């Protein structure tokens, strides 16, 4: 907050700020907000004349439990629910909803957390960075999820395996993950 | 094979950005 | 000084929100910090009520009726292709009415609803309910053609909990 | 010391914008709410319909809380409509999934009671115009 | 901005502009835009008297990242899903959806 006036200048008045530090006396407790420390000074330029100053800064934490216990964990829910369509079988026919609609909830917790936000170009918050990542990482297995699929459909009647696929991902990779047929 | 990857890559990002 | 006793309610305009019963008016003597004499003030304190209508009817009855549809997908058999649908569709249904209930209340870090901390409940649990219906699809679809069936399973799942459940095959 | 001069503008409404915006999808998904039985449970989409007509009637609901004032003097009749299909469309959903696990039992799983072979087989079929 | 005096005109006050563009002396930057140039001019026309104007131009650059973050990323990631659906098998019914 920077307190001056309009009218007169630093030839014409002073401007002496009286406590180092704002009182707190009849001070209400915000709630939601906490006050933790309240200091003042006054600026005078040197060689720059007719200037004067007091500003007092207020340094403000947050009480963080409501954001948290409303988008910290569907954040944290909605990544872990995102390593998992690769669990689930193909046989099945259910993997593409649950990829779309991962991806969907988070586009929408992203679009979300853009509001809270003020539209500065600075940086952005940990968390719209975080769901990014994740976002990306979720398309590239949606990707990867349709080419793992197209390979459960194949018949010996309109494809042929080649004999690199039988000496790769039938010897090596079974004893490479523990598979062991 | 990709869901080893997956989470190999998606924990060594979690670790990436939230080290401070 | 007080005239009376209470605010005048007798040219009150009736809300239809909020009921009001009682509004007393105290007078107190209080001395601040930066003035070394004594200020009077008159405090009046208006003790109101929400008429419970209108959102038991468009919050509480839906988002129930919706909790009580998340412990309903494990008796639907896994021979369908149905037990993940029902799941994404409570769990974004759970989340509309938590941006819903965020929207209403305030930010206020002190306490907790009631509500949302029913909402967050069962988000967490329906949650785990896709993740134990992943676990019992995988479980499902599969052959002796490509995995060994053990032998502590023979004996567990298939002997010792059918007797408990009453099952018999 | 009290006069006052009161008029009393009494007016009635023109409905045609909020029939055709707002009644008819509301009639017409009430009239997709007792469908949902006619489908056969072999093909798997059962639960989509049911889910998504109650969906929509949710979606309408809170539409409706929107353009009505929020007093809890009284409801109108379709919230309160709204309200009593969206029950009868929840009910639907239940005995839709649990007339669906009766579909695929298997003679490997589970066996017919003798109860459930008098009942559902010489009785109900005769009496529903089943006819077999 | 285009200043002008309502009561007055060219046959009573001329308005004269004493530096060719506008001063950044106080300026604080918003975080959301640039300033990169504040030219001013004085427009007049012949043939048509009582009409001064001084005229400021404020060319703005957009810091461009605020909606690459949020509407840039999902518009070029839900596009690269949209040649995707061929490749998918038309036994698995799952090619609507998509
Ligand atoms: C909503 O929130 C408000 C504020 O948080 C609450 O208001 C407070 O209510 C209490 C309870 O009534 C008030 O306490 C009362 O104060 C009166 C005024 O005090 C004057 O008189 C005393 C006595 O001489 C002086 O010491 C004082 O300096 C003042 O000059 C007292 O007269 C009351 O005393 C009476 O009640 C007590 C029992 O409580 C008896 O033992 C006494 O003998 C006497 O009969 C009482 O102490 C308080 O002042 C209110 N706060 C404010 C700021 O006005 C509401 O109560 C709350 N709503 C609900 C429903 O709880
Ligand atoms: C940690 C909780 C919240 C579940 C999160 C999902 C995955 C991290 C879990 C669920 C199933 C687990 C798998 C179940 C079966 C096995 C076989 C086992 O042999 C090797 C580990 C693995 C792949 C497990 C790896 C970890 C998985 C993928
Ligand atoms: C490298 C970045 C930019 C794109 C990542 C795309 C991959 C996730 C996809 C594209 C091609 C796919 C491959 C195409 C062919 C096959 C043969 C198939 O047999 C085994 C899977 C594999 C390797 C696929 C694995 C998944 C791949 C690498
Ligand atoms: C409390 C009211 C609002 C009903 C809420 C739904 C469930 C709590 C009930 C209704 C139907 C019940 C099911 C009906 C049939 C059976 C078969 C029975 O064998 C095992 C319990 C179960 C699954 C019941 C589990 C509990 C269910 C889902
Ligand atoms: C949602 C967050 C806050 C807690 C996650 C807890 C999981 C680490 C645990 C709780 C229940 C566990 C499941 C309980 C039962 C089974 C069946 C069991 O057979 C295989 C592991 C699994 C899937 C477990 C996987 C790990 C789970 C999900
Ligand atoms: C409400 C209207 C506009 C839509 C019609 C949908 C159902 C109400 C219809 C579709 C199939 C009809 C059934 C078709 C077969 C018969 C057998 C017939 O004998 C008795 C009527 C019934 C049950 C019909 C009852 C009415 C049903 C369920
Ligand atoms: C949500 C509550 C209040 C109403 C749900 C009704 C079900 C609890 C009842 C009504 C008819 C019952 C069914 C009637 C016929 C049979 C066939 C029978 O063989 C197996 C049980 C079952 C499915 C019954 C299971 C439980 C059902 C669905
Ligand atoms: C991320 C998008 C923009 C490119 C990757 C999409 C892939 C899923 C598709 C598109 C073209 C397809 C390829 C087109 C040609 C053939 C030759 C064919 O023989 C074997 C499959 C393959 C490699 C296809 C593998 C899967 C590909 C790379
Ligand atoms: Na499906």
């Amino acid at each position: 907050l920077k307190f001056r006036s309009w009218t007169y200048d630093h030839t014409e008045i002073d401007m002496v700020l009286m406590t180092p530090t704002a009182s707190m006396d009849d001070f209400t407790p915000s709630g939601e907000w906490d006050i933790v420390a309240l200091p003042g000074r006054r600026t005078v330029n040197p060689q720059d004349p007719s200037y004067v100053d007091v500003t007092y800064d207020f340094i403000i934490k947050r009480k963080p439990l409501f954001y948290t216990i409303n988008l910290i964990i569907p954040c944290v829910l909605t990544t872990l629910l995102a390593i998992l369509v690769f669990y689930l079988p193909s046989d099945c026919g259910e993997k593409m909803t649950l990829c779309i609609s991962v991806l969907l909830a988070l586009t929408f917790f992203l679009l979300l957390i853009s509001k809270i936000v003020p539209p500065t170009s600075l940086d952005v918050p940990l968390i719209g960075k975080y769901l990014m990542f994740t976002m990306v990482l979720v398309t590239f297995s949606i990707v990867t999820s349709v080419c793992v699929l197209n390979v459960h459909h194949r018949s010996p009647s309109t494809h042929t395996m080649a004999p690199w696929v039988k000496r790769c991902f039938l010897h090596k990779l079974p004893t490479f993950l523990f598979m062991k047929r | 094979l990709f869901l080893w990857v997956f989470m190999f890559v998606c924990v060594l990002g979690t670790v990436g950005l939230f080290l401070p | 000084v007080l005239i009376g006793s209470s605010m005048n309610l007798k040219d009150y305009w009736e809300s239809g929100e909020w009921a009001i019963i009682k509004a007393p008016g105290y007078k107190h003597d209080i001395k601040y910090n930066c003035c070394e004499e004594i200020y009077p003030d008159i405090t009046y304190s208006l003790y109101i009520r929400r008429l419970p209508l209108f959102y038991t009817i468009n919050l509480i009855i839906p988002c129930l009726l919706i909790s009580f549809l998340t412990v309903l997908v494990f008796y639907l058999p896994s021979d369908c292709g149905e037990k993940v649908t029902l799941c994404i569709s409570v769990l974004l249904s759970l989340t509309v009415f938590l941006l819903v209930i965020t929207e209403t209340i305030p930010s206020t870090s002190l306490v907790i609803p009631l509500i949302g901390e029913y909402l967050l409940f069962t988000m967490i649990f329906v949650t785990l309910s896709i993740v134990i219906t992943v676990f019992v699809l995988n479980v499902h679809y599969r052959t002796p053609t490509t995995h060994t069936m053990p032998s502590w399973v023979k004996t567990v799942f298939l002997n010792l909990l059918p007797r408990v459940m009453f099952m018999t095959r």
